[PDB]
RNA sequence: GAGACCGAUAGCGCACAAGUAGAGUGAUCGAAAGAUGAAAAGCACUUUGAAAAGAGGGUUAAAUAGCACGUGAAAUUGUUGAAAGGGAAGCGCUUGUGACCAGACUUGCGCCCGGCGGAUCAUCCGGUGUUCUCACCGGUGCACUCCGCCGGGCUCAGGCCAG
RNA sequence: CGGGACCGAGGACCGCGCUCUGCAAGGAUGCUGGCGUAAUGGUCACCAGCGACCCGUCUUGAAACACGGACCAAGGAGUCAA
RNA sequence: CCCACCCAUACCCCGCCCUCAGGGUAGAAACGAUGCCCUGAGGAGUAGGCGGCCGUGGAGGUCAGUGACGAAGCCUAGGGC
């Protein structure tokens, strides 16, 4: 397996990812680009207070004819929603990948979110029955996710230039 | 802007065989030189029909070179740059000097039996390279099932 | 333009802009000048007009190709049968109008000028008479041809 | 070596001529197609328009397929390929065919380095 | 007769198995010819007289057409290997290719292709290292 | 199927082209340059006793 | 038994459990769909998870081949890096800035000295081949002659931009 | 008789000439300086000044109207015989 | 009415490309003669006509062609013609 963030060295690091999730692949990379770059116990607790509805998740791309609520003041937003079944998705990953820290034996408390990404997985193609007769897709769009968490942490000078630097540095 | 009334024409003649003969590229150098470097309008004229096509090309027949051969002209070369063929209808053929492009079999056959002499264009060039002598002969170019029909 | 001043700048050798030719003055060659008046400017060349024209921008007309005026070998290859052996014989009888005047100007290939230094009159396509540049203007063709030469 | 002497090499338009709308359509290439449209503005020469190739941008015939050296390019695939370059080492470099294997590559740039003839591509599969 | 060198070359001159034919220019593998382009001057093995020059161990070799061997291949060539100075190669080979009138022609391209040969035979030169440039290769 | 394969030549323009083509196969330079390795052939045309 | 035929949207509708699956009351209509690897060697064992799986760690020549499997384009998407944005963008000519690059050059040839290392220097003799007067091979060089190499010196020619 | 701008095509000799030891006479040489590398040059992205309607297609004389075009890949239309 | 000035792909001079036209070039030291050298003029284009080249699948011949020391394919703000 191949992940995107190639950059990244396997030693000092811990990474885990999960494919084919039957959760919305738009509420996933705004729920993953609001804890992009966190560290990993303030990401967890964001993600169970996103579940509890005491923190919300700004909406930026994926946003159009959304609500509004105070909780996206945070974040200099007005739309913010929960995607509780995102967050939960994500604490599994972030979990997985906390346990793998720990069995590398690096230091999980000093750990941050270097890389994460959410790319779409192949559709889920169920169907719904229109009028006349007519039968339209009834798509699930799942995705893939990855995440790494780790440790936070006077040449060719013309002649006229060289004497007058040398003047200069004489007077 | 220049205004041109008339217009500059471009050639409306061959400058060159549409053959690829090897043969008669050799042949059109030589006859390039020759003409070149003479002034007789033999050459010149040899050369272009040289250039010629098939069509612009007819046979001549031994009963026409003996029709031409008549009047004080029996002693000169009968230069064809065409195909010289045999006539069947003509019984006595006179003696006769025949530098042509080809001739057929009983064509050659009997002038060397009448007891002239065949000659290829080159053999022409060698003999007589200002065309001194020659009888230039052409066949008949109208006598077409093509020309009938125009 | 019209088919006949089209056929008269044609014969005159006019057949572009800023092009300029000497003229004989007949009656049968100044009727033709008058009828393409609103295309020419036309006048009475002097000496210095004449040899400057000649030397500056003097091409002859040999076996249909624009040779220049370099040496008079060329002049006296193509006039020397009518006694012009020379640059200084050419202009005599360009400038007298000699017995070979027709041979030596048609020999002569059409004068490529430039346009005026100073330009023409702010109404360029009027008569000379009324103000602009078109038409005979006698004397004046000097002044025209010192600033387009 | 170095080449031959050789008149200045001008190149009267660097830039490429670009289709016209291949900049706005992914399924049209840039590569040049002459606009048939009968209302066309390339076809017809509007100014502030694409320019459309003509011999008039044709480049000097004495300078034309010379690399910025002054060489010409003569494709090889082996020794043999490249000693026909012997008598024209001040007029043709050597282009080592893209297929041919590093050892033989080798080769082919030893056998330059004795001839003196230059290798446009040397540098590469070391 | 039906065979002479003008009649080949109007066989061979737009295609044969010596040709090879780029875009920048039409060369010949032929072992007769002298600077390696296909011309009628230089189709050494169209040519009832032709030279060619290959390299020696030491030196060059030197091959010439017989006129009288044009059908017996094995025996059509005069073959002289020169393995001495310079000058004396550059003087027998234009000998041969001037003196009796033997492609006077071709006295020139032979010895221009003997000095080329004699050249290659020098030891070579090592090259300067490779200057490294700018931001990306330097650093 | 109908299209049409085949080619109907003249017999005098084969036996032309093959006489054509004998009278090369005599010629020296032309076998080098149709590609054959004739450099050690001690005699172009060449005849091998018909007792061997 | 063959082919100047087609090469999985082609070639028969069918390279596959294809006249199948499926549809129609019926007569009839009628698809889609090939390829891990040489060999399953198709991941032991540890660990996190309810599981699917993830991470280590093997297997393989390669998992950048994991029964979603040769190669893996485009449309379209995610992350990272750079940049632009006062009611469209895109494009043409020409600078500028930033980023990134291809060449070219590195010295050649020739004279004058000095030091080496060798006699394929000129002439003559014999043999051989040739283009029949030119060459090759063996002997003779006895070092003010040839051929390479190394140190100096000098002339000429050498890259980019300029006065 | 000054002052300025742009250009240097050709590549042994040959020619016409002249002010004739030579020349400004059938096309640029001579002298000098810095640098020898990203400095010149090139590609890409962006800003700036100026320029710039959306492509077929149809109609007639022409425009306008009208019709086709969400995007990409692969097929896809003057062939064979008499 | 007068003086100066601004700029078009128009005009003049110069370079380069192509086309057309006119010449030269073998007792060949001689040439992709289908080449090379010299000179002059010209350059918009729908319907339509003609010429030359580029590219793709397959066939004969040839290059003693390339290739597991990596063919074909694909990506490429990297270059040359």
């Amino acid at each position: 397996v191949r992940y995107a963030a190639t950059e990244i060295a396997p030693t000092k690091s811990a990474r885990a990812r999960g494919s084919y999730l039957r959760v919305s692949f738009k509420n996933t990379r705004e729920t993953a680009q609001a804890i992009n770059g966190w560290k990993l116990q303030r990401a967890l607790t964001f993600l169970q207070n996103v579940i509890d509805k005491k923190e919300a998740v700004p909406m930026r791309r994926y946003a159009g004819s959304t609500g509004r609520t105070a909780q996206g003041k945070q974040w200099g937003v007005s739309r913010a929603r929960w995607p509780v079944k995102s967050a939960q998705f994500l604490i599994g990953l972030l979990k997985n990948a906390e346990a793998n820290a720990d069995a590398k034996g690096l230091d999980t408390g000093n750990l941050i979110i270097k890389h994460i990404q959410v790319n779409q997985a192949p559709k889920q193609r169920r169907r719904t029955y229109r009028a006349h007769g007519r039968i339209n897709p009834y798509m699930s769009n799942p995705c893939h996710i990855e995440l790494i968490l780790t440790e936070a942490e006077e040449s060719h000078l013309s002649s006229r230039q060289r004497g007058v630097r040398i003047r200069r540095a004489l007077t | 802007g220049i205004d041109l009334r008339w217009k500059h024409v471009r050639s409306s003649h061959r400058k060159a065989p549409k053959s690829d003969n090897v043969y008669l590229k050799l042949l059109v150098k030589l006859y390039r030189f020759l003409a070149r470097r003479t002034e007789a309008p033999f050459n010149k004229v040899v050369l272009r029909r040289l250039f010629m096509s098939r069509i612009n090309r007819p046979p001549v027949s031994l009963s026409r070179i003996a029709r031409n051969l008549k009047n004080g002209n029996e002693k000169k070369t009968v230069v064809v740059v065409a195909t010289v063929t045999d006539d069947n209808r003509l019984l006595q053929v006179p003696k006769m000097e025949v530098a042509a492009l080809r001739f057929t079999a009983k064509a050659r056959a009997r002038i060397e039996a009448a007891g002239g002499r065949t000659l290829t264009l080159d053999q022409l060039a060698l003999e007589k390279p200002t065309g001194a002598n020659t009888l230039l002969l052409r066949g008949p170019k109208n006598a077409r099932e093509a020309v009938k029909h125009f | 333009i019209p088919p006949k001043p089209r056929k008269i700048l044609q014969l005159l050798r006019l057949r572009q802009i800023n092009n300029g030719v000497f003229v004989k003055v007949t009656k049968a060659t100044a009727e033709m000048i008058k009828i393409v008046e609103p295309w020419v400017a036309y006048g009475y060349p002097n000496l210095k007009s004449v040899r400057e024209l000649i030397y500056k921008r003097g091409y002859g007309k040999v076996n249909g190709q624009r040779i220049p005026l370099t040496d008079n070998a060329i002049i006296e290859e193509n006039l020397g049968k009518y006694g012009i052996i020379c640059i200084e014989d050419l202009i005599h009888e360009i400038f007298t109008v000699g017995p070979n005047f027709k041979q030596a100007a048609n020999f002569l290939w059409p004068f490529k000028l430039s346009n005026p230094n100073g330009g023409f009159r702010p109404r360029k396509f009027k008569h000379f008479i009324e103000g602009g540049d078109l038409g005979n203007r006698e004397e004046h063709i000097n002044a025209l041809i010192r600033a387009m030469n | 070596v170095a080449a031959k002497k050789h008149v200045p090499i001008v190149k009267k338009r660097t830039k490429r001529f670009m289709r016209h709308q291949s900049d706005r359509f992914k399924c049209l290439d840039s590569a040049w197609r002459k606009p048939k449209g009968i209302d066309n503005r390339v076809r017809r020469r509007f100014k502030g328009n694409l320019a459309m190739p003509s011999i008039g941008y044709g480049s000097n015939k004495k300078t034309k397929h010379m690399m910025p050296s002054g060489h010409k390019a003569f494709l090889v695939h082996n020794v043999k390929d490249v000693e026909l370059l012997l008598m024209h080492n001040r007029t043709y470099a050597a282009e080592i065919a893209h297929n041919v294997s590093s050892r033989k590559r080798i080769d082919i740039i030893t056998r330059a380095k004795q001839l003196g003839v230059k290798v446009t591509n040397a540098k590469a599969k070391v | 007769s039906n065979v002479s060198a003008d009649l080949i070359w109007e066989v061979s001159r737009n295609y044969n198995s010596f040709l090879v034919k780029q875009r920048t220019g039409t060369f010949s593998r032929d072992a007769l010819n002298l600077t390696n382009q296909h011309s009628r001057k230089h189709a050494g093995f169209v040519n009832d007289k032709a030279l060619g020059i290959v390299p020696a161990e030491k030196g060059v070799k030197v091959i010439a057409k017989k006129v009288k061997a044009a059908n017996k291949p094995a025996s059509s060539l005069y073959t002289v290997t020169y393995k001495s100075t310079a000058r004396k190669a550059y003087k027998a080979i234009a000998s041969q290719a001037a003196k009796h009138g033997y492609r006077a022609d071709l006295r020139q391209a032979a010895v221009a292709r003997a000095s080329a040969i004699l050249r290659s035979q020098r030891p070579v030169k090592p090259e300067p290292p490779k200057k490294l440039r700018g931001a990306a290769a330097r650093r | 199927i109908w299209r049409k394969w085949h080619v109907k030549i003249n017999q005098g323009q084969k036996r032309f082209a093959t006489a054509s083509a004998l009278a090369a196969s005599a010629v020296a330079p032309l076998l080098m340059a149709r590609g054959h390795q004739v450099s050690t052939v001690p005699e172009v045309p060449l005849v091998v006793d018909s007792a061997a």
